[PDB]
């Protein structure tokens, strides 16, 4: 039946705009002696080349790339004139060898200006055949292109003399015309596989057709040459004979002194700096976040290029986060604002965000965090409970509210979400782990402002490295990310905040998350354990780190100090000789000292070692596990990862 | 604290250790047999476990007893004392692997501990028994020629020798009346029939470790793990924990549906890995609710038992004790016990989900099955045992110093030939299905497909609920940390029990189950093509060898000479073809490259969410489904889904979830808020119910069935291998032994040349058909089942907004933000996580030696083949991996490859790699550089065989075949650049061989190529010699890091992330590549500025850049640029509290040398500009300047370059500028500068900019 409703016009659009990228995307991976290929599928079709048979990527690789272009075989030798046979006065000693060797050099550079010939040749006769086939493959994508615009024109013409309300018709319009800057986008995929395809096609024709026929023309110029300086040598009497063998083997040219080829070294040659611009200009951000602290200064803005438009309420405090500057909304009714025209998405875009935060509300209540919607049509993020919800509307009326569970007061989380189109396909991230996978099949068209506004009502918040993409990500990606960001010099709480010098602590062991050590008197002696499964109620040791450089603040890898307790009396952790159990001295010349570090794979998690022995717990001895110096291979590795508050 | 004793089957009876027991099945009636303490409260009785047994039943016959394994019969196992006492020996050093490590200490200690309560279900409360079967066993102590006189013992574990079948073993429980005391909480004494000597093979066909000979070829298991799988059988039942609940019944209404008894869900829970998934959590919950009240039935009778009847010898006090400590019980003041929840969920979790065969296995490294449903093949006899060379206590057949514990090659069937033997056919037993059409196939039972009927799924979630003011939602996680049961474990405690010795037994009461046999052949009719008939048309008898290939299914399946093949024409062409003696080693090598080829194709996926790729010739192979070998494969799968592959799409349980009832209370404003509170946390709970229920589902019905598809092609692809040597070997031998003579092909190089192509072709299909599973789950089952739950949201919302108007009254000032909560909170939905289900979550592969490692000042191959390496006196190591060859005769290092695996003759497949740092030409002997060619790695025997040379200039590769052909490929660098990226600088080789093309890659990037299709065969093998030989100086040196050799061509890929995870370290580099330090003078070198250098002004204290001096005296051939020039610059540490590597975000000093003192580099603390000049001058402290400086590597990719940057202070997150240099037109400056920080955050990362920084120091290799 024929489309009477926006609905209908959304669902037949979507389609067209799916199989069209389908179809001039395509490609597939060759391996060659060359290199590695991305053959485009449908080039035979496009210009008839190859195109007499069922594929054209099977008979790419029978017949190789010669047989694209059309006028095969062009090469001609050129004309040669090396009269190698030194023009005899004097030189009555072996000090002829500085006579000789300057000959020898020359010979070599006159082999090269021959190879620059055949470059030369090839640049001007084969690969000038192959910038042909680029142009008239451009003019073909551009053609397809722009047959599909009048097919959707003609559809949206007739639809608007149908019974649709004006309103609803202004929206259609305005999809409409998203769309063909997402079909532009596409086209200019196509190009970029066309272009890389042929060129390395164009570069390995030197290889494998032009580069043997000049070792061949070369091999006989050199058997004209080498005998030439045998001759003279002889004719040489001053020298001894026995001389004359060495000479002969010290100045004759194996095939090697002529090869020059370099895969690398030609490929240079193909790229201009126009390519460089390109390549230097180009990004899948719309949105990067620099945030950078001065002396009675703050520097907020956008360095992705596109050069979104940032607003903020002064008050507005930098202060260090994770891996660098945050921004700190303290008060009450604080602002930003981020404006740009990709902010509007439309039915067929595609995008991700991403971002750290960090929250001090400590309440069970609902408060708006990030949001981009417009009389409910959009989507947004804000607290419900303990957790997160993001939510997503339709022009329809179409909804996803997703509940994530996990967030809670006062510690750092990694929130990653992808929005993908082609597969209709949604995906979020908790720092490392996959939480959703949607299918957001039934959501439709999505039109909303240009703007994004970040807020607070009560909650004081950091947020760090806010950014925004123009394509979907994968899980691949998103760990890398999160690791990467974290690997730092600074060692971290339990919370993932940096640890700092003369702060009291809690001290927890990997393998038991919720027990806190606590001081334990069996004789004289003072150790340490983890509460048994009774006695849980019992208040755990409090602990301080310090270093012998005053004024040092936070703990970074590799850094020596001491262990100490607070107390009515100061004490300090010394390892016990007659058992390897960890032991608290009076004295602070006795104090052990220890070296702190921690895990790429554990951010949050911390050791301690001596002598290159880590520290870690020990076997159930009646009601104790004592923390001790290890060396056993029957403790797991596990026990040596420890926490702190 | 457990201690094992020692034995020979002839010592004399003690009445201690050795006796005459009569076991529980004897029902008192005699015939005493001799048995052995092997640890306290555990016996071993050297016999055939004989009861319920007829005695015919031990010779192999038309029969069968299991439907579900190759059974093994033999009369004569154990029939002499001989015999006999080898079984003993054999028990006791399984028992001694076991409590080798914590952990099996552990289940040992439990088992001795776990003694079974004195009592039964028809015992009072109020008392104590011990004249119970399953609790008391009878002794003998009178002598052989005395009237007989009995005892009565205490024991918990008794262990038999094998039943009729040797290759399967069991727990058995006692039962009396038909109730069970280990299936109600009390526990009883427990019985094992084992042998040791025969064991199960498997296969690991899902496990991906790319292009490998040896991979997926079979593997035996340890008999020590098989022990132990059963003692976790032992630990359920002598704590009463054995409860029976809803089963797994397979679905046997077709023909190719697999059939077996019903699994219980414990059987489930031992095997561990995600098999309890397939128990639904509404199972999960009604099992938990039982052990907790048989638990609390326990506590009643510790507080009420006063007397003891059976025995008077009994102290209740003492049992009261072990009893309380068993169990986990809680005591108070009082005298009273009682149970907290904290200490039971702790217990039950480590019974259930802490023991299980996956976890034992990964502590003791040891290999086993996949899964419950994974496929098993025949057994095998282990020859000896005891041997030590064979089979040891710490590591088992994986012993290291045989080089047998890389991947498990220990139990690796193709590998070890020298520990187990093939059993004769005859003596097997397996059930068949044999199909005739309208010709007639035998297809073993085990082939089928596993299909749980609708029966084996709870439908508990559709029954209604009651909420209340204190209403809980209780969830059970099939899950325990492994690490916190180790450490739970305590090797120094005392172990101590009550005496054995008790009163004689007098009641026989017991049941003794009854075995049959059943017959083994099944007989059925059936017209259909399917998989079972696919695969048999692949087949030919032995005795025939002129086959031919067909594409004609028919035609394959009607003449006894001819073989079906779903490969290409062209293939199929090919290999019918008849050659002459001139083209059969050209026609040899040209067929199975394309068999390799042939396979190993495959297609991209794009446009469906959750697959990847395809491989389109499935549906040829096994036409499974709906008839997918005809028409296009790949065109019907796009148009359909998974759901052309499925043999038999299931029908869908999904219950309608039952309503809440919500409680009234009258006056309470607090407990009408928690009511609501209690409903809506509830609801979250029936979110995750329902998707435990799909999931299960889905691992029993669907995910099942693709598994049989994966067997079914690693089946299919092996045919085609052998039938193609079959021909091959056929054309070989009808040429004439004169013209057969000049044929040089080698068997095992061809044979392994397939196996290798078969690894990939499987890898692919596990990609494809792992996607297709996961997409059916999440497009065709899961959607489903949110409908029905988005219609209990709406019911609810109806229910609670309701409750709250009936209510109103009572929630004056709250009924209007009670409203708005329930509105916000069930607008939501719970995602799907399948991480929670599964236990999901490459540059290793392929590598045959690792020789470059350091270790105490020697190298050594971490490979795991155990090649040997002797370095001589005249090499120079370090613990950077860095060793250096010199001129010197004992400059050497010999390595000597193991004999059992070389790279093949005949197809050449490998590559190397390596580090590599080549000193600089001399300035004066330029004519000895250029000509001079020396070989740095020798690998030849009688000049057959590959090196690696360096010419001047050019580092070369070459390759003599046995006929002395030579080929070679070469990397040229330049040197004739201002400054070069290579002349004395690390860089990253790497080189490819196929039977195609040579390849030599430089820091991942291809360079050259060559053909070498000509080459006939390259003979190299035995020993690696690093030295420097030819026509050289006394100077000449090298240095080499990370040698290694792998049995593989490397795609572009590998080589270029390897050259990453290598380039990686912590400390930064100099200009040369070795690591930055402390106090050492350095040269400095802008990389944005590369002609320009650093002085101080002569009058200012600011420094000039000048400009860098060129070659003089030029020979026309060489051209550079200084290095050794300008000011000498030192790194001081600025705290001291800390070894002088420079790590990364390090604050430092900046000093260099004026004159005969040191100075630093100062900044002005204000400037109102961008840049500004840097201020030089003497040590001094002031408030007038900053001296702070933090070193960092902002770049990602390699580099030997880093960025200075300026702070205020430490803690200060304020940033003044970073140091570079500036040009102030047409003068350049020695600047600070704002403006960097924002360019360095810019992706990609500029190389060019001018804030970029190396550091030189004076080195050897490198001189004026």
């Amino acid at each position: 039946s024929p489309i009477d409703t926006d609905k209908k016009y959304y669902l037949w659009l979507r389609e067209i705009f799916r199989n069209y990228s389908f179809d001039i995307t395509a490609t597939q991976e060759i391996n060659t002696d060359c290199g590695i290929n991305k053959v485009v599928t449908w080039f035979g079709k496009a210009l008839n080349i190859l195109n007499t048979s069922d594929s054209f990527v099977e008979e790419f690789q029978n017949l190789g790339p010669i047989s694209l272009i059309n006028k095969k075989e062009n090469l001609s030798m050129p004309i040669i004139e090396i009269y190698g046979i030194p023009n005899m006065l004097g030189l009555p000693l072996n000090d002829l060898n500085e006579k000789l060797f300057n000959i020898y050099l020359k010979n070599i550079l006159y082999f090269k200006k021959v190879y620059f010939n055949f470059l030369d040749q090839w640049w001007t006769e084969y690969y000038s055949q192959y910038f042909d086939l680029i142009c008239m493959a451009k003019q073909s994508i551009l053609a397809q292109e722009k047959l599909i615009k009048q097919i959707i024109q003609n559809k949206l013409q007739d639809l608007f003399k149908a019974d649709i309300s004006m309103d609803k018709l202004n929206l259609m319009n305005l999809a409409t015309e998203k769309t063909f800057i997402d079909l532009s986008n596409e086209s200019q995929i196509a190009i970029n596989n066309i272009n890389d395809f042929l060129n390395k096609s164009a570069i390995c024709v030197f290889d494998t057709n032009i580069y043997p026929k000049f070792i061949s023309f070369m091999e006989q110029c050199i058997n004209s040459v080498n005998s030439n300086v045998t001759a003279f040598i002889q004719k040489c009497t001053n020298i001894t004979e026995d001389e004359k063998l060495q000479l002969i083997k010290l100045n004759t040219f194996m095939n090697i002194d002529f090869e020059f080829f370099d895969i690398q070294s030609i490929k240079d040659l193909i790229t201009s700096e126009t390519d460089l611009i390109k390549e230097e200009k180009e990004s899948d951000y719309n949105l990067f976040l620099f945030t950078l602290q001065e002396d009675n200064n703050k520097v907020i803005e956008d360095i992705s290029g596109k050069n979104t438009l940032v607003k903020y309420s002064d008050s507005i405090s930098l202060v260090y986060g994770v891996n660098g500057d945050a921004l700190y909304l303290k008060e009450p009714d604080e602002s930003v604002s981020f404006s740009n025209k990709a902010f509007e998405n439309g039915l067929t875009n595609s995008f991700s965000i991403c971002f750290w935060l960090r929250n001090l509300g400590e309440d069970i209540i609902t408060s708006k965090l990030i949001e981009n919607k417009a009389d409910n049509c959009g989507w947004e993020i804000y607290f419900e409970n303990n957790g997160l919800v993001f939510s997503i509307v339709d022009c329809n009326g179409n909804e996803e509210n997703i509940y994530l569970s996990d967030v809670i007061s006062k510690n750092w989380y990694y929130i990653s979400i992808s929005i993908d189109r082609l597969r209709n396909q949604l995906l979020i991230f908790i720092n490392d782990k996959l939480i959703a996978n949607q299918s957001i099949e039934q959501i439709l068209n999505i039109y909303s402002s240009n703007t994004i506004s970040l807020v607070n009502e009560n909650n004081p918040i950091y947020i760090e490295g806010l950014s925004i993409l123009n394509r979907s990500i994968t899980s691949e990606e998103v760990v890398n990310n999160y690791f990467s960001y974290l690997n730092n010099s600074y060692i971290r709480d339990i919370s993932g905040e940096r640890l700092e010098y003369n702060k009291t602590y809690e001290l927890y062991n990997y393998v038991f998350p919720e027990n806190s050590l606590y001081e334990v008197t069996e004789n004289n002696n003072i150790y340490l354990s983890i509460k048994d499964t009774n006695n849980l109620n019992i208040q755990g040791a409090k602990f301080k780190l310090i270093n012998i450089d005053a004024n040092k603040q936070y703990v970074q890898k590799w850094d020596e100090g001491v262990v100490c307790l607070l107390g009515d009396e100061e004490k300090y952790v010394d390892i016990s000789s007659e058992n390897n159990r960890i032991q608290l001295v009076n004295s602070k010349d006795t104090a052990k000292r220890i070296i702190f570090n921690n895990d790429i794979f554990m951010p949050n998690c911390l050791t301690f070692a001596y002598n290159n022995k880590y520290l870690s717990l020990s076997l159930r001895d009646r009601n104790y596990n004592w923390m001790i110096c290890n060396n056993n291979d029957n403790i797991p590795k596990a026990a040596h990862l420890w926490a702190l508050k | 604290p457990v201690t094992i004793n020692n034995f020979n089957y002839n010592d004399p009876i003690d009445n201690n250790n050795i006796i005459m027991m009569e076991p529980p099945f004897a029902r008192g009636t005699g015939r005493y047999y001799k048995a052995f303490k092997i640890t306290d409260r555990i016996w071993i009785i050297p016999e055939r476990y004989t009861f319920g047994y007829k005695p015919e039943d031990f010779n192999k016959s038309s029969g069968i007893f299991n439907r579900d394994v190759c059974e093994y019969y033999d009369p004569d196992y154990l029939n002499t004392n001989d015999k006999k006492n080898i079984f003993l020996q054999t028990m006791i050093k399984l028992f001694n692997r076991i409590k080798s490590k914590p952990l099996g200490e552990k289940l040992l200690e439990m088992i001795i501990n776990g003694i079974p309560y004195l009592g039964d279900r028809r015992v009072p409360l109020e008392e104590f028994n011990t004249n119970i079967a399953s609790v008391t066993v009878n002794k003998l102590i009178s002598n052989p020629g005395e009237v007989e006189r009995k005892k009565g013992i205490f024991a918990n574990l008794i262990i038999f020798g094998p039943g009729p079948v040797l290759n399967e073993n069991e727990t058995i429980d006692i039962g009396i009346q038909n109730h069970f005391a280990s299936r109600e909480g009390f526990g009883g004494i427990m019985q094992m029939k084992f042998c040791p000597e025969y064991v199960s093979v498997f296969n690991n066909v899902q496990e991906n470790k790319g292009a490998s000979i040896f991979n997926r070829r079979g593997y035996f298991s340890d008999p020590a793990l098989i022990l132990m799988h059963q003692l976790i059988y032992v630990l359920h039942g002598l704590y009463g924990i054995k409860v029976d609940d809803l089963p797994i019944v397979p679905n046997e209404k077709k023909f190719f549906m697999q059939s077996t008894d019903a699994i219980q869900a414990e059987e489930l829970y031992t095997f561990g890995g995600q098999d309890p998934s397939i128990i639904t959590p509404s199972t999960d919950k009604s099992i938990y609710d039982k052990v907790l009240q048989n638990f609390r039935g326990i506590v009643d009778r510790l507080n009420k038992v006063l007397v003891c009847i059976s025995d008077p010898n009994i102290n209740i006090n003492i049992y009261k004790n072990k009893f309380k400590d068993k169990y986990k019980f809680v005591e108070d003041s009082e005298g009273k016990y009682s149970i907290d929840v904290e200490s039971f969920d702790k217990l039950y979790k480590s019974l259930m989900f802490g023991f299980t065969e996956t976890n034992i296995a990964e502590n003791y490294k040891i290999k086993t099955r996949a899964s419950y449903f994974s496929d098993s093949l025949p057994p095998v006899k282990i020859k000896n045992l005891l041997d030590n060379e064979i089979y040891t206590i710490e590591e088992g057949f994986n012993i290291s110093d045989k080089d047998m514990e890389k991947e498990y090659r220990g139990q690796n069937k193709a590998i070890n030939k020298q520990a187990y033997e093939e059993i004769s056919k005859e003596h097997l037993a397996v059930y068949k299905i044999q199909m005739c059409k309208s010709i007639c196939i035998d297809v073993d039972n085990e082939d089928l497909f596993f299909i749980a009927d609708k029966n084996s799924f709870s439908d508990d979630l559709s029954k209604n609920e009651r909420i209340e003011y204190n209403t809980q939602s209780n969830y059970i996680e099939n899950d325990f940390p492994i690490n916190e049961l180790i450490l739970d474990t305590d090797l120094i405690s005392k172990i101590e029990l009550p005496s054995e010795n008790t009163e004689s037994l007098t009641d026989f009461n017991v049941d003794v189950p009854v075995y049959e046999k059943q017959p083994a052949i099944k007989k059925i009719f059936t017209d259909e093509n399917t998989i079972f008939q696919y695969l048999y048309s692949q087949t030919f008898p032995l005795d025939i060898r002129d086959i031919s290939l067909t594409s004609s299914f028919d035609d394959a399946l009607l003449f006894s000479n001819k073989v079906y093949s779903f490969f290409s024409m062209d293939y199929i062409k090919t290999a019918n073809k008849v050659v002459e003696a001139g083209l059969f080693a050209g026609w040899v090598k040209q067929i199975v490259n394309d068999f390799v080829i042939e396979a190993n194709k495959s297609n991209t996926m794009d446009k469906i969410a959750d697959i990847s790729l395809i491989v389109p010739y499935i549906g040829l192979a096994l036409n499974v489904g709906n008839e997918t070998a005809k028409g296009n494969f790949e065109n019907a799968f796009e148009i359909a889904g998974a759901s052309i592959l499925l043999e038999f799409i299931p029908e869908l349980l999904i219950p309608v979830v039952g309503a809440f009832l919500l409680e009234s209370y009258i006056d309470n404003k607090n407990k009408i808020i928690k009511t609501i509170d209690n409903a809506l946390t509830k609801r979250n709970e029936k979110w995750s119910d329902m998707y435990g229920l799909i999931v299960a589902q889905w691992l029993s019905t669907v995910n099942t069935q693709f598994y049989t598809i994966k067997e079914g092609m690693y089946k299919a692809l092996n045919y085609q291998a052998q039938a193609l040597e079959e021909i091959i070997k056929y054309r070989y031998n009808i040429y004439s032994e004169k013209e057969k003579s000049n044929i040089n092909i080698d068997f095992n190089d061809i044979n392994s040349k397939l196996n290798e192509g078969i690894n990939q072709a499987i890898d692919n299909i596990n990609n494809f058909i792992n996607g297709c599973s996961v997409s059916y789950l999440m497009k065709k089952m899961i959607p489903l089942a949110v409908e029905k739950l988005l219609d209990f949201d709406n019911t609810l919302k109806k229910n609670l907004l309701n409750y709250i108007d009936e209510n109103k009254l009572y929630l004056i000032g709250s009924a209007e933000y009670e409203k708005s909560k329930v509105n916000k909170y069930l607008k939501t939905i719970m995602p799907f996580d399948l991480s929670i289900y599964t236990n999901d979550t490459s540059e290793i592969l392929n590598n045959i030696i690792l020789n470059l490692r350091y270790k105490d000042n020697n190298l050594i191959d971490l490979s795991g083949y155990g090649a040997k390496v002797e370095v001589y006196d005249g090499v120079e190591l370090n613990d950077k991996n860095q060793f250096k060859l010199t001129s010197s005769a004992n400059s050497k290092i010999r390595v000597t490859q193991n004999q059992n695996i070389i790279f093949n003759s005949v197809f050449l497949d490998f590559s190397v790699s390596f580090w590599i740092r080549i000193p600089k030409y001399k300035n004066d002997g330029i004519q000895n550089y250029i000509h001079n060619e020396y070989t740095i790695i020798n690998c030849m025997k009688n000049n057959s065989g590959w090196k690696i040379s360096i010419r001047g200039n050019r580092i070369i590769w070459t390759l003599i075949d046995i006929n002395g052909k030579t080929k070679s490929v070469f990397f040229e660098y330049n040197i004739r650049e201002d400054i070069s990226e290579y002349i004395n600088r690390w860089f990253f080789v790497t080189i490819t061989n196929n039977l195609n093309n040579a390849k030599i890659y430089i820091n991942g990037k291809l360079e050259s190529n060559t053909d070498i299709k000509d080459i006939r065969e390259v003979i190299a093998n035995g020993e690696i010699i690093f030295k420097l030989d030819g026509d050289i100086d006394r100077t000449q040196f090298i240095w080499m890091k990370y040698f290694s050799i792998f049995n593989t061509e490397l795609s572009q890929s590998n080589i270029e992330e390897r050259y990453k995870i290598q380039s990686y370290s912590e400390y930064l580099k100099d200009f040369w590549g070795n690591p930055l330090m402390y106090n050492k003078e350095y040269y400095m070198f802008n990389a944005g500025n590369k002609n320009s250098y650093i002085k101080l002004k002569k009058d200012s204290p600011v420094g000039e850049i000048l400009t860098r001096s060129k070659y003089n005296q030029n020979s026309k051939y060489i051209n550079y640029r200084d290095l050794y020039i300008g000011e000498k610059f030192i790194i001081r540490r600025k705290s001291n509290s800390q070894d002088d590597i420079v790590r990364k975000e390090d604050y430092i000093y900046l000093d260099f040398f004026n004159l005969n003192q040191e100075w630093r580099v100062y900044t002005y603390k204000y400037f109102k500009k961008e840049e500004e000049k840097l201020f030089l001058a003497p040590i001094s402290d002031s408030d007038e300047f900053y001296n702070t400086i933090q070193i960092k590597e902002y770049d990602e990719q390699p580099t030997y370059s880093c960025q200075l940057l300026f702070k205020k202070d430490e803690e200060s997150t304020d940033e003044i500028g970073l140091i570079g240099i500036h040009r102030f037109y047409y003068k350049d400056y020695f600047c600070i500068s704002k403006w960097y920080l924002k360019e360095v955050k810019r992706k990609p990362y500029n190389l060019k900019l001018g804030c970029n920084w190396q550091f030189i120091p004076k080195d050897e290799g490198w001189t004026e």
